[PDB]
């Protein structure tokens, strides 16, 4: 199965769950320069 | 590096939905409108007040220059 798995297919399938996906996002801390969830969201795409 | 040299903060939890997890325009109704109607009811009496008090100066001296204008028959009793 794992031999089965090139590149392409790697692709494929991070993009299939990855990809353009609004995400969870869990901070802890002193965490006042990471920020907002609509930054972090449209970092969901773009190479 | 504005971000992270702000203010010393502690204890505060947030929670946040990604945009596409909710609503644009939210309860219009049973939340939006009353409040639109609870912040003009609050202003109103601060702001239409002295507004209104202009307007009246308005149509007085405008019309009292018009009334400046008209003829006082009392000139001409007696013109013959």
């Amino acid at each position: 199965r794992i031999s089965a798995v090139d590149a392409r297919m790697v692709r494929d399938v991070c993009s299939k769950y990855i990809y353009d996906k609004c995400p969870a996002l869990a901070a802890v801390g002193p965490i006042e320069q990471l920020l907002d969830y609509n930054r972090i969201r449209s970092g969901m795409y773009w190479i | 590096i504005h971000f992270g040299n702000l203010a010393r903060v502690r204890h505060i939890i947030t929670y946040s939905l990604s945009p596409f997890e909710q609503r644009a325009i939210p309860n219009i109704f049973s939340d939006a409108l009353p409040n639109v109607w609870r912040r003009f009811s609050s202003q109103v009496f601060k702001v239409a007040p002295p507004f209104l008090g202009a307007y009246l100066l308005y149509s007085w001296g405008t019309q009292e220059f018009e009334r400046l204008k008209r003829k006082n028959p009392a000139d001409y009793e007696n013109d013959q």
